[PDB]
């Protein structure tokens, strides 16, 4: 392999996250969305990204989102992204720079062979890793690099803006049989958040002021009837938040019930979806039950948060308690029967201060190691056997 | 492991091409012999100016089988050689004074000749298919699919 | 393929797509070659709920689960392996009577290709571990899958034949005196 | 999950059809048993689970007081679309004529007609209609003490905005 | 986009933030760039110190060329000694920073703009050797052809700046000549860079931009370039050449035609790339032509009416 | 399926794409009480929609929300779209897409507007507003053609070529059929009749509609009218008493030909149309004059079709075919030709969406709708 | 496109309509389960001989044809290097599109730029003539195709050059 820092690009359905591999942070962190058009044909070079691309909304361009609940599904806006990525952010030439990529345990081999083609024919990369992505999320979960400080076995639970995904990894390896997913992630509380001050017929419930009010003012409370009784009880539980215009003038928005009812999306789904149904706490439980029985301490002991919507304030607590009561009613029911205690299990539920990027950063430490460059596909890989050679799946169990 | 072993191959032997098609009732140098007797009169057939007689001549037998590639390709090269020196306003009186095994033996001949562009001319195997489908039908190329593998 | 089906009633509704649908692939990688290759595999299914989804590899990947297990995180052999294990722990002068009668039964035996696979993973696999790959003996092996059009009902056709050998003979049953007087102890009658 | 009825776990309760005729507490004229003024009852449980129940869009239904409490919950949006933009006092005289108004019941347009039985017999329909006007009037009245809390001239906005949020997708 | 940025934006970025930051937080940030160029971007003493260091293959030939005394000019007191595995160094202290905010503006994009900065003293000796032939030449015209012939060999610049590329450039009274030996190594840029190279050099022959530097084209060297040792004239290298005129380096003009020119490869190698983009967006527009054929072999029937999400309709 | 919605100024006409009509056609009204409500009970309502206000109005003050193509009134335009999903189609808005419609040369605002209540109050899934003439296109089998549309509130000329619209020779003219309601009410006062109420104002509409006619030559009917018996006949009122007129038949339908009849500086819907043709290019005028198409509800005057190719013909050289076409459906052409354009497979991409609209606000029309 | 195209196109047309005589047949390897037989080969009795159409040796079509199945292969024009990128790139693209084709294959047979299979379920649920008009209309035009393209990427590097060259 080249002597070059591989380059990592987290791409995700709300933020894309740009660097290069043993790095303190991100070089960027910025929307996944491109702004596009809508006598030399040019219009196809005329397009934005990220936070450039919010700015072309009044200059008439159509934004887009290429990735979508996980999964990239738009391939002539990801190449233009991943162009503009490598040649105006990065300021890279591939044919230098082995890269980590990302996407989420279902995707289609549909997906990876895609990606492959545009990345060894359009950018012609010396070669190309594709991360299983919450597996890398455990790795930013150390406390150092050092093997000491390793713990190769816990339950990880990403949640970002698109979907979220609980991933059992046990001695290193992944028990793909094992994986949930809930298809409800960062984006269906904004919109949640969005509806909420849509029918109070708020002054503004523009996007950007529902995702604010996500990050500045909702948070995961104990049970939603007794907290919308607190909201009778104590006034000072409706906070005012100061909003400005698209058209550039103040606003000011009451917000209410939405602060605790948002968060709630995750602990009780039936709030936003007619199609997923199961709470994330018992959620958790299915993932570590279906996991074989010698793994399932050391995945309750380790229970990981990452990705951004994880931050809400009590949500590993929530997660934590949840759980914990799911686990001990299922312990308590075979003490009862038997006759005798047991010694439990510990629950515990990760919040770490790398938490917000972890996949980012777990790629950036996995990417550093001395044989990183034995387990990409090679440009030479390619040229025998063409996209096809990313087309099997990693994570779960292949027939043939 | 297990699931990659061929036992088919060996458990149930299936049909070979000589079950469904029969056996050539000539020995290998007894057909060699034979187009060796009609490759000179088709060369002739040239050289006097008379090459739809020469086809004529040439079409009244044809090699087949797998022991035979070297007088097949012989039997070819003079097939299209013919073909080649022949007029195309002939073309549409010929074809219609052939029988129809006649027929079916050009419509394959020509159809050998397109599989190989490096050795034959396929403009001239084209304008021979163009007029052959045209005045004798589709069910020439149908017999065609349906033949013989050794053909 | 980001379709749903978490809901109590659309169990059932795969359960009959399946049913509909799914086959077990005879040749793996033909059926990969034909799923990789070609469209030919695609097919619709239209939801009672009038919603259409497209099925693909899916049709013989699902029932491949009963002849790999670990594709649902099973760590046991599948079918061919199971049987073949069953009869090869059976003593000498009874083995070439359990290979002559692989008798199927139940509905999930009713995939479209599964006594076909079923047949030739078994010789396939006395190929590999009897003969360890000699093809000389291998035409002398007889396997017999049985492979009845009722076999889904071959239970209650069997209770039902059972049921009547035994409606005379009223000492056959536990009966209700007998249970009330034991108690479970009456179920000793029922085999070892 | 949604919040079900804690009277589900009263046992030979009064009914109609297959609707509870769940202890009250009301100054209404009506068939229902007077509930204690110390204790929360089925009107009390109905408007506090309302705000929550109304966001969940699936249901399991346990026996009869939990019909009693959806039909509650789904009078409770009607309330809320017909109290909109009026006094105190205008509020309590219209809601009480949408509870006073002729409506239909279970086994008649009625919404739920898969779900809740006929009445079960032409008597049994006349005390069903009796108890549910006097249920409705008094969750009407109950609900505007809520509603009509802090001030009494305009209904709250932390009630009005529950006005499109539809129970289950169904209405009366 | 059309053009690329001359700086480096991730370093633009990163300065103009923390020389407005009320509170500047840690970093330590290898970047890359292009031409296997990288910088270092760390806090190794302080938070409130900025060690920004370079690293480029053909700093030791660029310092043959003037460029510590350009870089010095440049960065003044800002210099620094070199960090381990770099090449050039800055220190910038952030409470040591100008006065103003269009001050702290051009600090940030100066630093920023640095692998241009190290890469424009050859060009810079050029200009101004060039001004001295050009003052010579102006006092005796017949003495002028014997000054350019000896500066065609003795004021020759070669920068071997990447294993496939080498910029060679000479003064003469008149003009800079800039030579670009040029490689693309990866198969499909080869081929496509073979259109990109031809179409450049054609585009100058057309009225429109015959304002522009004279460019040329082959794939022998220019004669005066032909003896530099590592041209090689078999081994796949093609050579543009530009003549800059005294009015491509006028003092209005000089630091925009030396930025402009150091990316002219990258320009044709990020084109050659995005221009995959393009033949993509062309061919699945024809893709969808060729839909609109096979869909009439679709034989024509009603489907039942859908609502959005595709459950089934029962009415009309 | 989606929902087609041509909420015009005086009839909302709505239905699905694919039907061969609307299946909702009702007056753009909305109705409330102008009396002492006395009985308790009674079945009374706060106010009134569509038929039910037009079969209670001698008790109800009558308003349209739509006025000259814009909307007055969103509050009473809330309760008129609610009356088409829930009462007058019977569907939930929130599972189907709704094609919408409105006149050129409106009001950015009202293109907003209507796009907000469609996502944030109706809850649909996707939308789109159309041109009301390029859908009367559509109608026409046509892809070309100038395109006459005259409803309740406004008239336009929208002429395309080849499927391109010439956006700088779109004419408008607030003037269609509420213009000639108002103006038959000021002229049946001359004969002895004064209909005064916005409820009289409907019955005045209804005689309009089966009484009045475009003269092939005003001032020939004018004088044939004032010499004989034979123009006149007569109406029945809803109380049983008699109306009688005569030139008031063609003096109505003929300030469509004469604007300055009310009042207005503007040229008829003839020289309109001309102007509107001689805006564009010289050599698409020839297949535009072959393809004047007549639609709306004001375009059902027996002899108008007779009568615009009669104008247009002495406006345009002698040396050309004009052709007026007048289908007996172009009472529908704007609701016929959208349920063609949302059952295409192209316009299925063309859809605003609930997730696009959600990521750019009500803007998002404005970028592409046009 | 078809002058030069004609005799060949011809010979193509004819030799696929007389192909496409399909049939429903099951397997005689596997029971209750169908297979295009030409795709898998097992059992011969039911292949037709593959047949070749060829114009020149660059430009060909393999034609190999069974009881419920066609498979139909071919080589295109590609005279220079710009040519074997941009056709490469093109049938990658139109394979990628194979589920709404119905009858295209995911991947060509080795040695041919693009293929198709055509199944019985076609030739029943299809418009088979209308099928080979498709691919009759594909071949006259790929070429018409393909040389736009490169008159596309040309005019792009004449852009980049203009807009380079023109802001010293
Ligand atoms: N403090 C926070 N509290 C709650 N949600 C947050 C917070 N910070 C960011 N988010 C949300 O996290 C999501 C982005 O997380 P990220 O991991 O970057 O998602 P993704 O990888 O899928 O694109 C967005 O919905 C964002 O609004
Ligand atoms: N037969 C008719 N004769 C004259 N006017 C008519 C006739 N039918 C309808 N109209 C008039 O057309 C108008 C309604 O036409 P319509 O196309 O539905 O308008 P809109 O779309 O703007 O609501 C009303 O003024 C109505 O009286
Ligand atoms: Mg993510
Ligand atoms: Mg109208």
């Amino acid at each position: 392999a080249s002597f070059n820092v591989p380059i990592i690009m987290d791409n995700g359905t709300g933020y894309s996250k740009l660097g290069y591999a043993g790095n303190d942070a991100p070089s960027y962190v910025f929307p996944t969305v491109i702004a596009t058009r809508s006598k030399r044909a040019t219009e196809d070079l005329d397009f934005f990204i990220g936070n450039d691309a919010l700015k072309k909304a009044s200059a008439g361009y159509s934004l887009d989102y290429p990735i979508r609940h996980g999964q990239i599904e738009n391939w002539d806006h990801m190449e233009r992204f991943w162009q503009q990525s490598l040649f105006k952010y990065l300021r890279c030439e591939p044919e230098d720079h082995y890269f980590l990529l990302t996407e989420p345990p279902l995707n289609p081999p549909e997906n990876r062979e895609n990606t492959a083609e545009i990345m060894f024919e359009s950018f012609n990369c010396a070669g190309l890793y594709i991360a299983v992505q919450a597996v890398l999320a455990l790795a930013a979960s150390w406390t150092s690099s050092k093997v000491t400080d390793r713990s190769l076995t816990g339950t990880v639970v990403d949640s970002g803006d698109g979907v979220t995904h609980i991933i059992p990894v046990a001695e290193g390896y992944v028990i793909g049989s094992s994986i949930k997913t809930m298809p409800l992630a960062g984006r269906d509380v904004t919109y949640f958040v969005q509806s909420l001050l849509r029918d109070r017929n708020e002054p503004d419930s523009s996007l950007k002021t529902a995702e604010r009010i996500k990050e500045e003012c909702c948070y995961v409370c104990p049970d939603i009837v007794k907290e919308f009784s607190r909201f009778d009880r104590e006034p000072d539980r409706y906070l005012k938040y100061a909003s400005e215009s698209i058209t550039g003038h103040s606003t000011t928005i009451d917000v209410g019930f939405e602060r605790f009812l948002a968060p709630e999306i995750f602990f009780n789904p039936e709030i936003a979806s007619s199609d997923f149904l199961t709470p994330l706490p018992e959620l958790v439980d299915n993932v570590v039950q279906s996991s074989p029985i010698d793994v399932r301490k050391g995945l309750y002991k380790n229970i990981v948060l990452s990705g951004g919507s994880t931050l809400f304030k009590n949500f590993g607590n929530r997660l934590q308690r949840d759980l914990k009561r799911i686990v001990d009613e299922r312990i308590h029911r075979s003490e009862m029967l038997s006759g005798a205690k047991s010694g439990g299990v510990d629950v515990n539920v990760i919040s770490h201060k790398r938490q917000r990027n972890a996949v980012w950063f777990g790629g950036s430490l996995l990417a550093q190691t001395p044989e990183f460059g034995s387990y990409c596909h090679t440009k030479a890989d390619y040229e025998e056997y063409g996209a096809s050679i990313a087309r099997r799946y990693q994570i779960f169990g292949n027939s043939l | 492991t297990f699931r990659t072993l061929d036992v088919d191959s060996i458990t149930e032997p299936v049909l070979t091409e000589q079950d469904i098609f029969p056996i050539r009732n000539e020995t290998a140098e007894q057909v060699q012999a034979a187009v060796s007797q009609l490759i000179p009169q088709a060369r002739s057939a040239i050289q006097t100016g008379n090459a739809l007689q020469g086809l004529k001549t040439l079409l009244s037998y044809v090699p087949y089988g797998n022991d035979v590639q070297e007088v097949r390709t012989q039997y070819l090269n003079a097939f299209v050689d013919v073909l080649s020196n022949i007029r195309a306003a002939d073309i549409p009186a010929f074809v219609k004074e052939c029988s129809t095994e006649e027929i079916d033996n050009i419509v394959n001949f020509i159809y050998r000749g397109l599989a190989n562009p490096q050795a034959y001319n396929s403009s001239v195997l084209l304008n021979w298919h163009e007029k052959v489908v045209e005045i004798s039908g589709i069910g020439c190329i149908v017999r065609v699919l349906n033949s013989r593998p050794d053909l | 393929k980001g379709y749903a089906f978490n809901r109590t009633a659309d169990f059932e509704t795969v359960r009959e797509m399946k049913e509909k649908l799914c086959y077990v692939s005879y040749d793996l990688e033909l059926d990969h070659k034909l799923s990789e290759e070609t469209t030919v595999l695609m097919r619709n299914y239209t939801l009672p709920d009038g919603r259409v989804i497209k099925v693909g590899s899916e049709r013989y990947e699902c029932p491949e689960c009963l002849f790999q297990p670990h594709l649902v995180g099973s760590e046991q052999p599948g079918l061919s392996e199971f049987i073949f294990d069953t009869i090869q722990a059976a003593d000498v002068d009874i083995r070439k009577y359990l290979y002559r009668a692989i008798v199927l039964s139940g509905g999930s035996s009713m995939y479209a290709g599964l006594p076909s696979r079923l047949e030739k993973e078994i010789k396939q696999l006395w190929f590999e571990r009897v003969l360890h790959g000699d093809p000389a003996r291998l035409p002398n092996f007889k396997v017999k899958i049985e492979d009845a059009p009722r076999r889904r009902h071959a239970v209650f056709i069997g209770g039902a034949v059972l049921a009547d050998i035994m409606a005379q003979n009223d000492h056959m049953w536990v009966s209700k005196a007998e249970w009330e007087e034991y108690g479970v102890r009456a179920l000793d009658k029922l085999g070892p | 999950p949604a919040y079900h009825s804690s009277f589900l776990s009263l046992t030979d309760v009064p009914t109609t059809g297959n609707i509870a005729m769940l202890p009250l507490k009301t100054k209404f004229r009506g068939p229902a048993y007077p509930a204690d003024e110390s204790q929360m009852d089925i009107i009390d449980e109905c408007i506090g689970l309302f705000r929550a129940n109304c966001f969940f869009r699936n249901f399991e239904i346990k026996g009869p007081a939990d019909r009693t409490l959806i039909y509650g919950t789904l009078f409770i949006s009607e309330c809320l679309g017909r109290v909109n933009g009026l006094n105190y006092r205008d509020a309590e005289r219209q809601l009480n004529s949408l509870a006073l108004e002729n409506f239909s019941i279970p086994g008649s347009g009625f919404p739920l007609n898969a779900l809740y039985a006929p009445p079960l017999s032409p008597q049994d329909a006349e005390i069903m209609r009796t108890y549910l006007t006097q249920f409705r009037q008094e969750l009407a009245y109950r609900l505007l003490s809520h509603v009509y809390a802090t001030e009494k001239d305009h209904p709250s906005k932390w009630w009005t905005c529950f006005s499109k949020r539809r129970f289950m997708n169904k209405a009366l | 986009m059309l053009s690329l940025d001359y700086n480096n934006i991730f370093i633009y970025e990163l300065l103009t933030e923390r020389f407005s930051s009320e509170n500047p937080s840690s970093i330590d940030q290898v970047v890359t760039d292009f031409d296997g160029v990288t910088f270092h971007i760390s806090t190794p003493e302080e938070k409130t110190k900025i060690l920004i260091s370079l690293s480029m293959k053909c700093y030791p030939e660029l310092v043959n060329y003037g460029t510590l005394d350009l870089l010095k000019q440049i960065y003044g007191a800002y210099v620094h000694e070199p960090e381990m595995g770099y090449n050039f160094s800055i220190l910038i202290d952030l409470q040591q920073l100008p006065a103003t905010d269009e001050e702290k503006e051009q600090l940030a994009m100066s630093i920023s703009m640095l692998k241009r900065n190290v890469l424009a003293a050859p060009f810079h000796r050029a200009f101004t050797k060039q001004a001295e032939l050009a003052d010579l030449a102006r006092k005796d015209p017949e003495n002028a052809p014997m000054l350019d012939k000896q500066a065609t060999s003795q004021e020759l610049m070669a920068i071997h700046y990447r294993d496939e590329e080498t910029i060679v450039l000479w003064p003469e009274h008149d003009r800079v000549t800039v030579v670009f030996s040029t490689k693309f190594r990866e198969e499909t840029d080869r081929i496509f860079g073979k259109v990109f190279l031809q179409e450049f050099v054609d585009a100058r022959r057309r009225p429109a931009i015959q304002t522009a530097p004279q460019v040329l084209f082959s794939y022998d060297p220019p004669l005066e370039i032909r003896d530099i040792q590592g041209i090689q004239k078999g081994d796949d290298f093609g050579f543009v050449t530009f003549v800059l005129f005294e009015r491509h380096f006028t003092p209005q003009n000089r630091e925009d035609c030396i930025s402009h020119i150091q990316v002219f490869r990258n320009t044709l190698h990020f084109h050659i790339k995005a221009s995959k983009a393009y033949m993509h967006q062309r061919m699945r527009k024809r893709v969808a032509d060729f839909q609109k054929v096979l869909n009439r072999a679709k034989p024509d029937v009603e489907l039942e009416r859908k609502t959005a999400t595709g459950r089934s309709f029962v009415r009309a | 399926t989606a929902l087609v919605c041509d909420n015009g100024s005086g009839l909302v006409k709505a239905g699905f794409a694919g039907d061969d009509a609307p299946r909702a056609v009702f007056p753009s009204i909305v109705g409330r009480p102008r009396h002492q409500g006395v009985m308790v009970g009674m079945g009374q309502k706060d106010s009134y929609v569509g038929d039910e206000a037009q079969s209670k109005r001698g008790i109800l003050t009558l308003k349209y929300p739509i006025e000259h193509g814009i909307i007055t009134n969103w509050d009473d335009m809330e309760k008129i779209w609610h009356h088409t999903f829930y009462n007058e189609l019977r569907v939930a808005p929130e599972e189907h897409p709704t094609l919408l419609t409105e006149a050129p040369l409106n009001p950015k605002a009202n293109r907003e507007k209507m796009t907000q209540i469609m996502f944030e109050t109706f809850n649909v899934p996707a939308m789109y507003v159309a041109i009301q003439a390029v859908l009367s296109l559509y109608a026409s089998g046509r892809t070309t053609g100038i395109v006459l549309d005259s409803g309740d509130g406004v008239t336009h000329n929208v002429p395309i070529y080849e499927g391109y619209a010439l956006p700088h020779a779109i004419m408008r003219l607030d003037l269609a059929g509420r213009d000639l309601t108002d103006y038959l009410m000021k002229i049946l006062t001359e004969r002895g009749y004064s209909f005064v109420t916005t409820a009289e104002r409907e019955i005045v509409r209804d005689i309009k509609e089966k009484l009045c006619y475009v003269a092939l030559d005003f001032e020939n009917e004018m004088a044939t009218a004032a010499s004989s018996s034979s123009l006149e006949k007569s109406y029945e009122l809803p109380d049983g008493q008699v109306i009688t007129i005569g030139n008031e038949r063609f003096r109505c339908p003929e300030t469509l030909f004469q604007p300055s009849f009310i009042g207005m500086e503007s040229a008829g819907i003839h020289e309109t149309t001309y102007n509107s043709i001689m805006k564009c290019d010289i050599d698409i005028r020839k297949d535009l004059y072959a393809n004047n198409v007549m639609s709306g509800g004001t375009t059902m005057y027996p002899g108008i079709a007779d009568r615009m190719q009669k104008e247009i013909t002495a406006l345009a050289p002698s040396t050309m075919k004009i052709k007026i076409i007048a289908p007996p459906e172009r009472k529908y052409s704007v609701w016929i030709g959208g349920s063609i354009l949302a059952s295409l497979s192209t316009f299925q991409q063309m859809w605003i969406t609930k997730q696009e609209y959600d990521e750019a606000g009500p803007s998002i029309v404005h970028r592409k709708c046009f | 496109m078809s002058n030069t195209l004609r005799p060949y196109l011809n010979a193509v047309r004819s030799t696929l309509t007389a192909s496409l005589a399909l049939e429903e047949f099951s397997s005689e390897i596997v029971e209750r389960q169908s297979q295009p037989e030409v795709e898998v080969g097992r059992s011969p009795e039911i292949l037709l001989k593959p047949l070749v159409v060829s114009r020149n040796e660059q430009e060909q079509c393999l034609i190999e044809s069974s009881v419920n199945s066609v498979r139909f292969s071919i080589r295109i024009k590609q005279v220079d290097e710009i040519e074997r990128i941009l056709v490469r790139k093109f049938m990658q693209f139109l394979m990628g599109r194979a589920e709404s084709f119905f009858i295209l294959r995911r991947k060509p047979v080795q040695g041919y730029d693009i293929s198709f299979l055509i199944t019985n379920y076609h030739t029943e649920e299809m418009l088979k003539h209308k099928l080979v008009d498709f691919i009759i209309e594909f071949m006259e035009e790929v070429d018409a195709e393909i040389s736009e393209m490169k008159l596309f990427l040309n005019g792009r590097a004449r852009l980049v050059a203009e807009t380079y060259l023109s802001c010293f």
